[PDB]
Order: structure tokens, then C-alpha cells, then sequence
DNA sequence: CCCTGGAGAATCCCGGTGCCGAGGCCGCTCAATTGGTCGTAGACAGCTCTAGCACCGCTTAAACGCACGTACGCGCTGTCCCCCGCGTTTTAACCGCCAAGGGGATTACTCCCTAGTCTCCAGGCACGTGTCAGATATATACATCCTGTTCTAGAGCGGC
DNA sequence: CCGCTCTAGAACAGGATGTATATATCTGACACGTGCCTGGAGACTAGGGAGTAATCCCCTTGGCGGTTAAAACGCGGGGGACAGCGCGTACGTGCGTTTAAGCGGTGCTAGAGCTGTCTACGACCAATTGAGCGGCCTCGGCACCGGGATTCTCCAGGG
């Protein structure tokens, strides 16, 4: 459930990365927060 | 049996280009490959239709549509 | 980190190849199907099909709109263009007489 | 005194419109003619020819070389181009399949 | 009877080409223009021998030739 | 640089000749027309039964849509060399005329082999089935393409 | 004028994802075997259409001069194909999401073969006969020859 949950810097974590490939989920369970999605993936990291 | 001609979809207009050998499809050769497909089954069909009024017959068989696309130059093995 | 992020023209590369090689129909059988019922409608309204009857529409089509695309394919480079148009196909059907 | 000096394009345009009505043969008898012994030699010694067989033969010739030109010529402006070029008829005989 | 491709001269290439509605023509299109012509003139001719050898005549006739053009999809009027 | 008046030349409308191909006429003869007569393909009636039409679960690969950017269609420039318009001089094209002799066209005699049956039998077709190459499946493995980092060459700047 | 540092093109190596193969196993038509059985083949009869021979007249090839239309050569030049550059948009790529394609299943009947049946229909045979075509007479529509002209087009002058 939810649209973002992740340990490290979330990037849309459902339940998988959205706008990624099927190749790279981790299913682990840590500390997981949202941060309103890492203050909007860090500001759109740092505006490019 | 209304809007039909959209059941050549996108993608399956797609994988034709592909088959002969297109690099770059256009977004308006859509319109204009069905508009084509349209033209060309409407002749072959009918023709069809003319074979199978002719033979006494209800529904139209493949055989019917082997002469139907021979007797323009487009013959198909395999039936 | 980034995707693989293929150029334009990797992938068509790649589906060329695959669909110039496997004989699989392309266009799905009953969307194809429902086009001959609706066209042939216009000529008969109790007429049926076989199953071999829209199958051999369906490879007759193909394979014109195949050789279709080939011809426009060639126009292109002709035109010194990678982008098939529109106007390539009515030359295509005109040098081949189908108008 | 200054020569007329037409420019290139009008007086072919003229040419084309002067021989679109007209219907008189363009290729001249006897050097289609010796074209076609030639022709013939290769496959055949001893050949012979009738008057209205070479008619036949150049009527269909030239007009099959006018429908050619007419889709050669169609391909020049499909390319953004008036000038025909070798290629264009190679283009125009692979559609028809020739 | 050598150097007989000659004989469709540049001006001929040039007449065929304005009947065809032909703006310009270029200096490699006429040399082109006569192997399409011999070509051609190798199919029908070709065929036309055949049909005058079958039917044991040394001369070929102009309905040969109109046979010779009619199984090729180009039938001819008048002769 | 664009708009407009006057004149050079290819093209269009028109009067007179005529001539040679098109229109009209005479046989008449051979193919179209009339009647009868059967073998026979075909329209019609009943059975059926095998395949298509219609609807239903489902699930899943196929398809619509939105975000992004970089190969590419398209707009614009010059040039120069490739092609057209025209003057000149050859050149073979066409019609004018003449035979030639292989060769197309027609007629006839005759002779082989193809039309048409009888019988049969051995190769071909419908049915049944063991089976052996292809497809699904998946970890493994190619495999080339995209991209990041580093190597080396080139131009710019500063000092002697 | 030479050395030093900055910058950037390009060869090279590593990661990535969609296919190339090595089995495991299903599996489903493939080809072999069988039993017929229905169409081709040996043999025969008869006749008819072409092979061959002859004729004939006809028509295409070779072979000349004449001439004037046109191909060919060359000069002037002029407008366009293409190399190049710049803009931008619109179509390649990628997944989210949806949505219908297809596999499998069930039921019904639309109707195509299949088998009789009976029935008009067309090839074939006498008998015939009337306008199509080869040929001849006539005649007029447009090719030809000029004559003239509107009439559309390019070059030069003006704003």
C-alpha cells in the first residue's frame, strides 16, 4: 500500500520504483519514512 | 458494427512498419495506413462477397478468398 | 542513476530484426475479424466467415501493407528522409496503379 | 540589341504541353527499328520484322517510358525536387516491382 | 549490328520525358533511361520469339507482339 | 526592390485546296438462324452434422496515455556546376521508287494419335497410431549498445 | 618564441537488457502401416486435325539519291541540388494503467455436403437464308499552306 516508502531516499516506493524497471525492487523491511518524498526528491535534486 | 477501423491499433500499425524494415513512423501514417487497409479490404471482400452470392453459399469460405485476391495479381499460398 | 535510456531508432533496430524473422501475425485476429463482418455488411447483412476465411484475409493484408510499408520505406530514403509520410504512401499506391 | 534569352523551365514547360495533346510518335522509325534487330539478334539469327509489328512495338515502348517518366517525375516533387535523376527511376521500377 | 542502344537519342529521351510532364531532365537519366528501354525491349522481344517460333514462322507478327504484352499485365489497342 | 507599359516570338483562330481515308452501295456466301431430339447438368426436396455464431470466466500480454529529450523534418543561404535556350553544321530520317525472295497464307492427302469405352489393379487416399523434432521454461550466457572515465592532441596565454 | 595549463575529441572498458543456446519435458502433428477402392493404364475402335508438299502472291529487306527536320557541339548563363546550419516539435523510449485478445467451455442453429428426383437445356443433326465483309464508287474533314491576330510573356522604365 501507500506511494511512498523507503529506508534510504525514497524515489515513489509502492508497496517498486515507478518510472523504473522490475529489475532493481527490494523487498527488505528497515525504517522506512516519507518526508513529503524526500522534500520532493531533494528539490528536484538540487534543480538538475 | 460501429468504428471498427480503430481495431488496427497503434502498436499493431507499428510492428507492419516494422516487418518492412521502416526506422521512423509518422503520427498521421495511422490514419492514412488504415484509410488504405480500408480501400483494400473493401475490394477484395466484395470480391469475395461475388464469389460466395455466385456459388449458392451463405457464408464465405477461403477458398472463395483465394480467387478473390488471384484475379487481382495477388495470389496467397497456403490458403 | 539512470535508466539504459535507448536512442530513437535502437529499438526499432531491434523490433526490424525480430518481425523479419518470426512469421507471428502482427494484427490481433479479432479486431481484424470485426472489421471484415462490418465491411462486408455493406454488401450482405446475413453473411458469415470462416475461421480460415478471415485468416486468409489477414496474411493477404499483412503482406500487402508489408509491401506497402517497404515501398514507403524506400521513398524515404528517397526523400532524403528516415520518416515515413503520408505522401509517400498515395506515391506508393499511384506508381503501383491502386490510386 | 538583346537576345530573348527565355529561361530554363518555361519553353520545356511549353514542350510539354505541345506534345501532352499532340499524339505523333517522339522516337524515330528506323533507329527504334534497328534497335529491336539488335535486340532480337542476340536471341534469334535470321529474324524478320513486319511494319506494324515494330508499330506495335514502339506505341507500347514509348508510352510504357511516358507512365515511367510520370512516375519518375512524381518522385522529384515527392523529393522537393524538378530534376529527375537516375535513381528515381531505379526507385520507380522497385515499386512496380520491375 | 553494333552500337544500336544509341539510336533513342538524348532529344527522343528528352520528348518522352516532356510527354511525361517532366520539368527537367538530367545528363545521367537519358543513359539510364536506354537500359531501362533495352530492358524492357529484351522481355517483350524475347517473348514475341517465343510465340513465333510456336507457331514455326520466321517473321514476327504484330499480334505476337500484342500477346508478348498482354501476359504481362500491358495489353495494347490497335493492332 | 516591386509594379506596370510595350514589343518579340510561339501559339491560336481562320480562308482556300484537296485527297485519301472514311462513308455508302452490291453481291452473296458462309456463318447466323429454325426445328427436332435426346443425354444430361442442374434446380428442387429432405437429412444431417460439423463448423460458426453468441455469451461467459480470466488472465495477461497487448494497447492508450503522459513525461522527457534528442535524431530528424523542415525553413533558409549560396554556389557552382549541371542543365536548358539558342546559333551552326552535319546527319541520318522519311518519303519517292524498284526489285527480291524468303515467307505468311491457303488447299489438299494422308497418316498418327488423340476422342471414346471395357476391364482391372496397383498406386493413392482416409483412417489409426508410435513417435521424434519443435516449443515452452529457466538459469546461463551472449552481445552489442549506451555511457562514463581517462588518454592525448590542439589552441590559447604568459614569461623570458 | 617556447613552455605550461585548459579544454575537448575519441578510443576503451564496464553495466544493461533483450535476446542466443543447453538441457527437461511435453506434445502434437508426421510419417509409417493398413485397408481399401476409385481413377489411370493396357487394349481396342475409329476418325480427324496437323505434317508435309505444293503454290502464290505479297511484303519486308536491301538499296539507292533528296531534302529539310533534327541530333550534336558549343557558348552563355541561370536557376536549382545539395552541403551546411539553425529551430523545434513531435515522434522514439519508458512504464502506469486499463482493457480487450485469446484460451477454454457450452449451447444452437445457419447452412453446405450428400442423396434422390425429375426436368428443362444445349450440342448435334438436317435445312436453310440473309446481312457481314471484300471490293468498288463517291465525297468531305481535317492535314497542309499560308494569313492574320489576339494574347500572353519578358524586358525596360518608374516610384
Amino acid at each position: 500500500g501507500g506511494r511512498c516508502l523507503a529506508f534510504h531516499g525514497p524515489l515513489m516506493y509502492e508497496a517498486h520504483y515507478q518510472g523504473w524497471k522490475s529489475s532493481w525492487d527490494e523487498w527488505v523491511g528497515y525504517d522506512r519514512i516519507r518526508a513529503y518524498n524526500e522534500e520532493n526528491i531533494a528539490m528536484k535534486k538540487r534543480l538538475a | 458494427l460501429r468504428d471498427n477501423i480503430q481495431g488496427i491499433t497503434k502498436p499493431a500499425i507499428r510492428r507492419l512498419a516494422r516487418r518492412g524494415g521502416v526506422k521512423r513512423i509518422s503520427g498521421l501514417i495511422y490514419e492514412e495506413t488504415r484509410g488504405v487497409l480500408k480501400v483494400f479490404l473493401e475490394n477484395v471482400i466484395r470480391d469475395a462477397v461475388t464469389y460466395t452470392e455466385h456459388a449458392k453459399r451463405k457464408t464465405v469460405t477461403a477458398m472463395d478468398v483465394v480467387y478473390a485476391l488471384k484475379r487481382q495479381g495477388r495470389t496467397l499460398y497456403g490458403f | 542513476k539512470k535508466p539504459h535510456r535507448y536512442r530513437p531508432g535502437t529499438v526499432a533496430l531491434r523490433e526490424i530484426r525480430r518481425y523479419q524473422k518470426s512469421t507471428e501475425l502482427l494484427i490481433r485476429k479479432l479486431p481484424f475479424q470485426r472489421l471484415v463482418r462490418e465491411i462486408a455488411q455493406d454488401f450482405k447483412t446475413d453473411l458469415r466467415f470462416q475461421s480460415s476465411a478471415v485468416m486468409a484475409l489477414q496474411e493477404a493484408s499483412e503482406a500487402y501493407l508489408v509491401a506497402l510499408f517497404e515501398d514507403t520505406n524506400l521513398a524515404a530514403i528517397h526523400a532524403k528522409r528516415v520518416t515515413i509520410m503520408p505522401k509517400d504512401i498515395q506515391l506508393a499506391r499511384r506508381i503501383r496503379g491502386e490510386r
